[PDB]
């Protein structure tokens, strides 16, 4: 709600960005692409 | 028995593989193992060891001492002579 | 000591106090003009478990010589059969 | 410890000797009919553990006939430990391991009709629940000593009672009987301990008075010039100038006067 | 000259009714230490000591005789390191400090039994603290009773 | 334990800065040991009884005392083909969710704990503010070695409060006294003669007489008027302290004292917290002559 | 009469040897003298088995019980990972303030020996080996100069110590600040040297003596397992004051106390309290 | 008795007459075992009737003025808090407590009963050295009663709560004069020495 | 006999709670009444209706 | 002895014959050790350990970190424990008013002799005990 | 084993007594001023926001997810009597006790008091003792 | 084990340095669920007064610690997929934990699918090792001071601003980001960002932070109360270290007092 | 079938159910209430006989 009570303490904080992070992993969108999207330079040069 | 003594020398899995068992599954004939020795014998029960105890208090104070009556202990300075006494007892 | 050896001891000793020991203890207490442990002794006699039991009693023989040594001893507040009175004691009490 | 239909209800805790193995029992008669507590036969098995000192599980196991409900049709075994939920004393038993052929007691679904018999009790507070006024007093088994209807004042009357507690002006009252008490920390503090002799425990507390040998000549160098300082051996002494004597259990640290 | 004591905020005098004499006289077992020993400021030797105290005033008051057995069972962990030093060292007494041992443990050294401790748990509360959990093995058993020739 | 032992403090503290009354060490022990043994008594009963939760679907079952201790685990045969690391996590969330049910009976019955414990502390607190003399200045008035200042701001925006009656003194005695009076006037009169013959009025004699309890029956026996303790009007640690020895005297105002001064510390944390989170006070100091120029 | 533990409570089949009291089998000499020898080694054997129970280390029993809490029914094959992650790390140290360089374990081809040392650190001087010029004169152990090296710079309160780098010595300094005598240390895979760190505390050091075993290396002192034991003993009070530090015939550097332990007998080093 | 153990004992309604001429209404609720009344509302285990006898034999006695005997004594006697002299409160005290701890004190010693006390000496005990292990303590009331048996606590509602911590944050404002103590109220010292 | 009457007077005069500057009259870094600044701001406002 | 030494031991110059040898140096030299002693605690303070001896001291922390489990850590939800101030609040009276404050709660003239309860403390004093206020006086 | 026998140590010296303790020097025994709370410490009260640190959340003091409201531990005070003990005692409390002056305790317990010009003014009122001396 | 968590102690104070310069302070699994043991041993030992966590970098990196390691997760979750691949490809093949009606290809197939949901109990793993450590962090016992010395990713920033004191050098840096990496962000800091108090003072600077992966500094983790200590002084850890050393006893009024005028000379922010 | 739900939708292998509630007869402060006066307080108080 944005109300101070609504606000979710840090144990639900962490379960609740979890059950996020879980759900979205599975996606090849992070794992194939963006995991190497930051990269540096030189380990894209030896990669290639 | 100790470090001096005689040694004792020395892909799939092995028959020492099946015995055991996953202490979540319930184990063969339930033996009724008492809770606090399955705790101590795995080494998570709490310790208390003698290093815990602190001073035995004396809580009964036993009696009044009182003075015992030695040899070196007489009103006159005789008594306490060298031909008779050698110390106190 | 001996009572307490009569149960305590492995070897020679009997599970529960026989009727024997009993008296014997009392006849001791009795024989030695001991006046307050006979009477604590009776009365923690009949509140053991061998008494409500029935292993252990208390006879005519035992009562009687209890009660006569209750008799013949000093009594703490009270004058006792077997006072003997002191004639010249009119010195002070003021009655002969 | 509770009660209901006129007997008690115990929970214990059933142990072998090295306390390995254990069993609770919910409620339990206490039935003073029974001169050893009974157990079923199958426990045997269960609450046996072979330590060192007990390479079989047990030092006693035996034959014995005792039918009591309802040869050998028995065993004997032990020592087994017993926690009661009231005791802080443990009892160990020697009880009779019966099969199911010479008693079986199922006796309500789940229910085992498990009892305690005086072989337990002598050993318990539960004891003193068996003296007249108590309430094991009824189910005592009858004798000549026990009588069964008498009213508590009636009997204790007949032995020594006469009054209510400490009623008479003559016996003191039971509390006057420890007034103060002595915890060294809440008052006057710790004593200064001294010793002569080879340690703490094998000499005396009590240094020499002043009647020795030694100590006179410095004594009396100490009484004629007080104010200077004076040689001997007459310091070891109990005696000495300053007021504070040493003696035994001076309190050296109490805030004193 | 006796007139000044150490500690005014504990008096003697007012330890004579003992606390809460209603409630552990009526089931002793309920009543560990613990629950009493929150009452007083002090530190653990002090009101255990006094607790003993308490037990024995309130039993001498209710013309019934006290357990002995209290002292031993309140400083049992004192109990054994004393049977146990007198083992050791040769000698009959109460074992004081000059004869501890000198070993210095690191600072951490009681993470397990912290862990072990932190992470316990407990089907009743009689369980949590009984009087005998300081009891694992039978040499434990037969050092806390060696005393009465009964047990 | 710790949101008790700060109200205590606050409490003792208060005492000596309004009144020179010590509270004695034994008491103050005393009032915290009663808040303890009244949860110890919660965990006796709440041992008793029994939570369960569950995890997948009602696929794993864990029971649990609402203590968190583990009784009993069902599983369906379907969880034993996972693994024992999904195995593992599966029963763990279950535990979890039996914890989550377990704590929250816990916290209601906390909640009952801590009102009674209030309850126990309103004689006290009561006491010390309910006296024709007690009286406050507001925070923010400046104060001098003659006596305080007064806030200049908003003439508007300061209003003194009263608690007591400025008349002759009625106390909270006479409103039980009241209450027992109109107690028996109802009872006494027709409409409270049939209805003590309900099962209202036979319920509210069950709870409420206590002169109906048989000898021997658990709870008090009579009904008991409310606890007077006024401060100012009663001696209570100091008197005896300051007849046996000064020494303890002025250690024990020592105390008081400081527990006072560091509950005032904390009620000015909060009230920095309060005042930085809506945004009126920054995050460090900007003004220095509030604190400097003294 | 509810009964918590036994779920069959009775079991009718069993019933016991002696009560049953089938009609005894009568064997031959043979057969009773067999069985009384098979069942008198058999409880040899479990008052055995009891014994190691007891006597078995703590590490050993919390391996025992997380072995057997992770087992699973199939002997599971390992899952390849990412091209390494298992190189042991290199020891973080600062590049600019520095007493050395942390070398990379990676070089490791690099690196010379005690005697003859690769060239590295070459803006820090170099400690000499020690030898001696004259026959009659000490054959000196880079223990005796460690040992030295740390008295010195204990008396003059320095914060750290330059000192040679070999095997027994980095032993010794790793048992030392075990015991908590020394601040810290490092090695950075120099090859001559390695750096210790003092403590101090209340104005003076932590170390009131440290002293070689030996004074040559043409003496070698032998310590007994009774000899150790006799060190912690004064007078019937266990005491760990001083601390001892041994060679074991495994190669390993170890204080008095653990050698006492599992009763090995080791090579004296050095004594420091 | 508020509470879930206090009902009351085994009670007589008649024939089948005349409890159809008693009971107007009657409703029914399912069944469910029988509690065994608890030990302070049953009638023949809690029964006294010597205390009430001698209550009254000595009724007279409290009709009268009370008078210290040591006369010019004015000032109360004061009674400590605790001492078991002074205990008013029995919780769970029957008839059956109070004549178990008779009994136990009786057997404890016999001479503090005795209206002209005999000399009392320990002799010694038939239980063993022990002993002290079978006896001690006093009567222990059964758990059941303990644990169960207490009135229902009257709820608290959040108003009193409100109230009180009002009342609580009342107190912890500053009061004038502590923080620099007038110079007038540090004369004020006096000690006993 | 003086510094015991210092000690007891020092200590039955001293000061606590919090002042206007937030801080007991105790605290290490900040002060109150700084060259009787206190005093003189009695002295010349003085307390009258 | 002087020290209290029960377990001591202590040997001047390794033969007794071997010089300096004085009564002088027999007494400096035992002062001298004696004063060089390290005491164990200092000893295991210096290395930053803790002592064998010392640890029964961390049993009841160790103790109630055992016996916390379930309803002894738990906090009441809502409540810190810091109440913050408000309100002003003052009770204070005119005397006239506190004259007769309590008269039927406790005695008539309650306050009478009480000079910080008012600031009239002569009000409601029988003559007598006015008397008696002055006749100490003089 | 260990042979040596606690019982058995110890020479006897004839009539020279000496002191033992039963457990800790008597200096280290009463610890008032860390009961009482007299040190400097409390008085700079610097340190004393920390404890209630918890207070830097508003939403969370209320909410008690974190069971560490305090200092050491659990709570600000679990123990306060016990547990600061395990340092080793450096720098003990010693005699406080101000009943009397130094020069009264001084004067009855030692014998020096009767000669105060063989004492230097540092020791002045200082001894609570008797002390033997000894012309070598 | 690993030379991945290395410490240095004083007599009342301890230090925990994070040593992993190759991958951005990014922690492992198993360096994780290790330091949660090594935090908590040394905030439950007995002298510490206060414990301090920071980066040890040896000049290699700049981050105060990492997030997850991406690498590694990224790895094993590709690997998790392609098992996947190769079982529903013989899936497919036989139907042209699944059972079926051929012994060989279940077998494999099994094979195949078990292995691949180890690999994903790998990264389930390490998400719960993280949110463990963080929860180890708030809930320490003993004051955990983190010195937060440059930057931190999402589950770092974690880390380093649920201490309860949480201190910030000029360095320190929070990047909460991930959805440029395409997943959500983890690390808790969601909470912070999302207290009424952030929604006053910054309306909208939640979703800039979430939406946009966009660092924040030391002034603005100021502001907004997330951390009450700062300090300019080089290597404060050593003067830590020393000042815990003068100190004396450890009641915990000494403890307070030493502690706290610590934090009022360096860490909180005057003249 | 312990989650399994049946045909028509009731549960196999009945669920296990909680029985624990908040006791209501619990308050300390009138178990150990004043020695004479009934008082549920924790109070210490000493009278006059
Ligand atoms: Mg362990
Ligand atoms: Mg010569």
């Amino acid at each position: 709600d944005g109300a101070a009570e609504n606000v979710m303490p840090l144990a639900e904080t962490l379960g609740t960005e979890f059950k996020y992070f879980t759900r979205l992993m599975r996606r090849p969108d992070f794992y194939r692409v963006g995991v190497h999207t930051d990269k540096s330079v030189e380990k894209w040069e030896e990669i290639k | 028995g100790g470090p001096g003594s005689p040694v004792r020398g020395p892909r799939g899995y092995t028959a020492e593989w099946r015995d055991l068992r996953n202490p979540m599954r319930p184990p063969e004939f339930p033996t009724p193992w008492e809770r606090k020795y399955r705790q101590y014998a795995r080494g998570q029960h709490p310790s208390y060891d003698m290093v815990y105890a602190g001073p035995m208090p004396e809580i009964f104070p036993m009696r009044r001492d009182f003075r015992k009556p030695t040899r070196w202990d007489f009103h006159d300075i005789e008594k306490q002579g060298k031909y008779r006494t050698s110390g106190p007892y | 000591a001996l009572w307490y050896r009569a149960t305590e001891d492995p070897y020679f000793g009997t599970p529960q106090h026989t009727q024997r020991q009993a008296e014997a203890l009392l006849k001791v207490y009795v024989q030695a003009k001991q006046r307050g442990k006979a009477i604590d002794f009776m009365n923690k006699l009949r509140g053991s478990v061998e008494y409500l039991t029935g292993d252990i009693t208390i006879t005519t023989v035992m009562q009687e010589s209890y009660d006569a040594l209750l008799d013949t001893t000093p009594h703490p507040h009270l004058l006792t059969n077997g006072f003997t009175l002191e004639s010249d004691a009119a010195k002070y009490t003021g009655e002969v | 410890f509770r009660m209901s239909g006129g007997d008690m209800f115990v929970e214990y805790k059933v142990l072998s000797r090295d306390h390995r193995r254990s069993i609770r029992v919910e409620d339990a008669i206490v039935d003073p009919t029974f001169k050893r507590t009974v157990l079923p036969l199958g426990w045997l098995e269960l609450l046996r553990s072979p330590s060192l000192r007990l390479p079989t599980g047990y030092f006693v196991e035996e034959t014995v006939h005792v039918s009591l409900p309802n040869e050998a049709n028995a065993i004997i075994a032990g020592p087994v430990v017993l926690y009661i939920t009231g005791q802080s004393v443990p009892v160990v038993l020697n009880p009779y391991f019966v099969p199911e052929g010479t008693w079986d007691m199922r006796t309500r679904d789940g229910e085992l009709d498990l009892r305690l018999g005086m072989d337990a009790i002598e050993q318990c507070t539960l004891f003193s629940e068996l003296r007249p006024g108590g309430l094991l007093y009824g189910k005592l088994p009858e004798n000549p000593n026990v009588r069964r209807n008498e009213s508590l004042r009636a009997t204790l009357g007949r032995y020594g009672m006469k009054c209510d507690l400490a009623e008479s002006p003559l016996v003191p009252r039971p509390w006057t009987r420890m007034r103060y008490m002595f915890i060294d920390e809440l008052q006057r503090g710790p004593k200064l301990t001294e010793f002569v002799g080879h340690n703490p425990r094998n000499g005396t507390p009590w240094r020499f008075s002043q009647n020795t040998k030694y100590f006179r000549i410095g004594i009396w160098r100490d009484t004629i010039r007080r104010n200077d300082m004076n040689e001997g051996l007459h310091a070891h002494s109990s005696w000495q100038k300053s007021p504070q004597q040493s003696v035994p259990e001076v309190r050296f640290l109490a805030p004193y006067p | 000259r006796l007139r000044y004591e150490i500690n005014e905020d504990y008096k003697v005098r007012d330890e004579l009714g003992p606390e809460l004499f209603a409630l552990w006289s009526k089931a002793p077992e309920r009543w560990p230490p613990e629950r009493l020993s929150k009452m007083y400021g002090l530190d653990f030797t002090l009101v255990r000591k006094i607790l003993v105290w308490h037990h024995f005033k309130a039993c001498y008051d209710a013309c019934v005789e006290p357990d002995w057995s209290l002292p031993k069972r309140l400083f049992a962990l004192e109990w054994i390191r004393d049977v146990r030093a007198r083992k050791h060292g040769l000698f009959y007494g109460k074992m004081r400090f000059a004869e501890q041992k000198i070993t210095f443990y690191s600072d951490r050294f009681l993470f397990r039994d912290l862990v072990n401790r932190r992470e316990a748990s407990y089907a009743n509360v009689w369980e949590m603290d009984d009087p005998y959990r300081f009891l694992q093995t039978e040499q434990d058993y037969e050092d806390y009773w060696g005393d009465n020739y009964d047990v | 334990m710790e949101v008790y032992r700060r109200i205590t403090e606050r409490v003792r503290g208060a005492l000596w800065a309004h009144h020179g009354r010590l509270m004695s060490e034994r008491q103050f022990h005393r009032i915290l040991a009663f808040v303890y043994n009244n949860k110890y008594e919660y965990q006796i009963r709440f041992d008793r009884m029994e939570v369960v939760g569950r995890e997948w679907g009602g696929r794993v079952e864990v029971v649990t005392t609402p203590a968190g201790f583990l009784k009993r685990v069902r599983v369906n045969p379907c969880v034993e083909d996972l693994t024992l690391y999904q195995q593992q996590q599966l029963i763990l969330s279950a535990y979890a969710n039996a914890c989550a049910d377990g704590r929250k009976l816990m916290e209601q019955a906390e909640m009952n704990i801590y009102k009674q414990f209030l309850k126990d502390l309103k004689p006290i607190v009561m006491g010390i503010r309910d006296n024709p003399e007690f009286y406050t200045v507001s925070e923010n008035s400046i104060e001098t070695i003659g006596g305080v200042l007064q806030t200049g701001d908003s003439n508007n925006l300061c209003h003194t409060h009263r608690t007591i009656p400025a008349a002759k003194a009625r106390q909270p005695a006479d409103e039980v006294r009241a209450r027992q009076e109109w107690e028996q006037k109802w009872i006494n009169s027709p409409r409270g003669q049939s209805w003590a013959l309900t099962l209202r009025g036979k319920t509210y004699f069950a709870l409420h007489g206590p002169q109906y309890r048989p000898r021997g029956a658990p709870g008090a026996k009579k009904e008991t008027l409310p606890l007077d303790i006024p401060a100012p009007y009663t001696a209570m640690d100091e008197k005896r302290l300051l007849k046996k020895n000064w020494m303890a005297y002025l250690d024990n105002k020592h105390v008081a004292e400081v527990m006072w001064t560091r509950v005032k510390i904390a009620d000015r944390e909060k009230r920095q917290r309060l005042l930085q989170e809506t945004g009126r006070a920054w995050h460090r100091p900007i003004n220095e002559e509030a604190i400097n120029r003294w | 009469a509810k009964v918590y533990g036994a779920v069959p409570p009775l079991g009718a089949a069993q019933g016991h040897r002696l009560l049953h009291g089938k009609r005894e089998r009568e064997g031959s000499l043979f057969a009773v003298a067999n069985d009384v020898k098979r069942d008198e080694r058999l409880l040899r054997q479990q008052l055995n088995a009891l014994l190691e129970e007891e006597r078995m280390p703590m590490q050993a029993r919390l391996q025992r019980n997380e072995a057997v809490s992770s087992h699973e029914a199939v002997p599971q094959t390992p899952l390849v990972d990412l091209p390494g992650v298992e190189r042991r790390r290199d020891l973080p140290a600062d590049p600019i303030t520095r007493l050395f360089f942390q070398h990379k374990g990676d070089h490791a081809l690099y690196y010379g020996t005690y005697d003859k040392p690769s060239v590295q650190d070459d803006d820090r001087v170099q400690i000499e080996k020690r030898v001696p010029r004259r026959r009659e004169e000490n054959l000196y152990t880079p223990i005796y100069d460690f040992c030295h090296r740390i008295r010195e710079a204990t008396e003059q309160r320095k914060r750290f110590v330059v000192v040679p780098s070999t095997i027994e010595t980095r032993g010794c300094a790793r048992v030392m600040h075990d015991h908590g005598l020394v601040a810290g240390f490092r090695d950075f895979h120099n090859d001559r040297a390695f750096a210790v760190e003092l403590k101090y505390f209340q104005g003076d050091s932590t170390i009131n003596v440290i002293e070689p075993c030996s004074y040559d290396g043409r003496t070698e002192f032998e310590w007994s397992p009774k000899m150790m034991r006799r060190l912690l003993n004064t007078h019937g009070i266990h005491n760990r004051l001083v601390v001892y530090i041994c060679r074991t015939a495994d190669n390993r550097i170890i204080d008095h106390i653990h050698a006492v332990k599992e009763n090995i007998g080791g090579r004296g080093l050095m004594m420091v309290h | 008795g508020g509470s879930v153990l206090d009902r009351s004992v085994a009670v007589p309604i008649g024939d089948s007459t005349q409890v159809r001429e008693l009971f107007v209404e009657t409703k029914v609720l399912g069944v469910e075992p029988l509690q065994s009344p608890p030990s302070w509302r049953t009638p023949f285990r809690n029964d006294f009737a010597e205390e009430r006898l001698k209550e009254l034999q000595r009724a007279p006695f409290k009709r009268e003025k009370y008078v210290s005997l040591i006369q010019g004594k004015y000032t109360p006697k004061v009674k400590k808090f605790g001492y078991t002299q002074h205990t008013t409160v029995d919780d769970f005290e029957t008839k059956e407590y109070k004549d178990r701890l008779l009994s136990k004190q009786f057997f404890q010693n016999p001479q503090a009963f005795e209206v002209v006390p005999d000399r009392h000496e320990r002799s010694v005990q038939f239980g063993g050295k022990w002993e002290y292990q079978r006896t001690h303590g006093l009567p222990t009331v059964d758990r059941n009663e303990l644990e169960n048996g207490w009135s229902e606590v009257e709820p608290i509602s959040d108003g009193e709560m409100k109230v009180i911590e009002q009342a609580l944050r009342d107190i912890s404002g500053p009061r004038p004069g502590n923080f620099v103590k007038p110079p007038s109220k540090t004369k004020s010292l006096q000690l006993s020495e | 006999m003086g510094e015991r009457m210092r000690a007891i007077i020092e200590d039955y005069s001293k000061g606590f709670g919090l002042g206007p500057h937030g801080h007991s009259p105790t605290h290490d870094t900040i002060h109150y009444n700084t060259l009787n600044a206190e005093g003189e701001r009695v002295r010349d406002l003085g307390y009258t209706d | 002895c002087a020290f209290g030494f029960q377990h001591a031991g202590c040997r001047i110059n390794l033969k007794a014959t071997n010089n300096p040898k004085s009564p002088t140096h027999t007494v400096e030299g035992v002062f001298e050790a004696v004063k060089a002693l390290r005491s164990v605690s200092e000893i295991a303070a210096s290395r930053g350990k803790v002592p064998h001896s010392l640890i029964y001291n961390i049993y009841p922390y160790l103790e109630e970190i055992r016996r916390r489990k379930g309803m002894m850590a738990m906090h009441p939800p809502g409540k810190d424990g810091l109440l913050m101030p408000d309100r002003v609040v003052d009770n204070r009276l005119p005397d006239h008013l506190k004259r007769g404050y309590y008269d039927d709660v406790y005695w008539k003239d309650f306050f009478a002799g009480s000079d910080e309860h008012l600031n009239e403390p002569r009000m409601g004093l029988r003559g007598d005990e006015m008397r008696r206020r002055l006749e100490e006086a003089q | 084993k260990n042979l040596n026998s606690w019982y058995t140590k110890g020479t006897m010296r004839g009539g020279v007594p000496r002191i033992y303790y039963a457990w800790m020097r008597p200096g280290s025994f009463t610890r008032r001023r860390f009961e009482k709370m007299r040190n400097p410490f409390v008085d700079l009260e610097t340190g004393t926001s920390l404890y209630f640190r918890d207070t830097r959340d508003s939403a969370e003091a209320i909410a008690h997810a974190a069971d560490s409201k305090g200092i050491k531990g659990m709570d600000n005070a679990i123990d306060l009597y016990n547990e600061y003990r395990i340092v080793p005692d450096l720098y003990p409390e010693g005699f406080q006790w101000k009943h009397k002056l130094n020069t009264e305790y001084n004067q009855w317990r030692s014998n020096t008091w009767l000669t105060p010009d063989l004492i230097p003014k540092e020791h002045r009122g200082r001894f609570l003792c008797n002390f033997q001396l000894n012309i070598v | 084990a690993n030379r991945t968590i290395t410490g240095n102690d004083g007599r009342f104070s301890k230090t925990i340095m994070i040593n992993e310069p190759q991958c951005n302070q990014a922690l492992s699994a198993k360096t994780a669920s290790e330091l949660s043991k090594e935090i908590d041993k040394a905030t439950n030992a007995v002298y510490s007064k206060l414990s301090v966590l920071e980066a040890a970098q040896s000049g290699l990196t700049d981050y105060f610690c990492g997030g997850l390691n991406f690498e590694i997760v990224g790895f094993e979750l590709h690997m998790a997929a392609m098992l996947r691949e190769r079982a529903a490809a013989i899936l497919e093949r036989s139907g042209a934990c699944a059972m079926l009606l051929e012994k060989a290809d279940e077998r494999e197939v099994n094979k195949l699918l078990r292995d691949a949901s180890r690999y994903e109990d790998r990264v389930d793993d390490a998400l719960r090792q993280h949110a463990s450590l963080i929860w180890r962090v708030y809930t320490a016992p003993r004051p955990l001071m983190t010195l937060t010395n440059g930057k931190c990713r999402g589950t770092g920033c974690g880390l380093s601003l649920f201490a309860k004191y949480c201190a910030l050098k000029d360095s320190s840096e929070f990047i909460f980001d991930g959805p440029n990496v395409g997943i959500t962000p983890y690390g808790g800091m969601t909470r912070l960002l999302a207290r009424p108090e952030t929604s006053l003072k910054y309306p909208g600077l939640a979703e800039f932070v979430v939406l946009t992966g966009a660092s924040l500094f030391a002034g603005d983790a100021l502001r907004l109360g997330w951390t009450d200590l700062f300090t300019t002084i080089p290597d404060m850890t050593y003067h830590i270290k020393e000042w815990f050393d003068t100190t004396e006893h450890m009641h915990n009024d000494a403890v307070a007092w030493q502690l706290g005028h610590l934090l009022e000379t360096c860490f909180k922010m005057k003249e | 079938g312990l989650g399994e739900v049946d045909d028509k939708g009731e549960p196999k292998v009945p669920p296990l159910q909680s029985n624990a509630s908040v006791p209501t007869n619990v308050s300390f402060y009138e178990m150990a209430r004043h020695p004479w006066e009934d008082r549920a307080s924790s109070w210490r108080r000493d009278g006059f006989t």
